[PDB]
């Protein structure tokens, strides 16, 4: 379940309204900025 | 076990993309009718 709730979280980033994210974070706090 | 009739005022609420959040189900149903609701409302 993973890997439907790390897609799923991927989505949520983008849907504008969180798994293990060690390094991850960065990758996402750059995709969100970058989407906004 | 508690979002019988909370669905509508979950919804009624991000209508404009901040809300109270619950946790939506694992069916890929309500996120992505949520998803394309967001993307109307960003839209709107």
């Amino acid at each position: 379940l993973t890997l439907s709730s790390a897609m799923w979280f991927s989505w949520g980033v983008l849907l504008n309204s969180a798994p293990r994210s060690f390094s991850a974070r960065i990758l996402g706090m750059v995709w969100a900025g970058f989407a906004m | 076990s508690f979002t019988i009739g909370k669905a509508i005022w979950l919804l009624w609420g991000l209508v404009f993309n901040n809300s109270v959040p619950v946790q939506n189900p694992k069916g890929t149903t309500s996120k992505i009718m949520v998803s394309v609701w967001a993307f109307f409302a960003v839209i709107f």
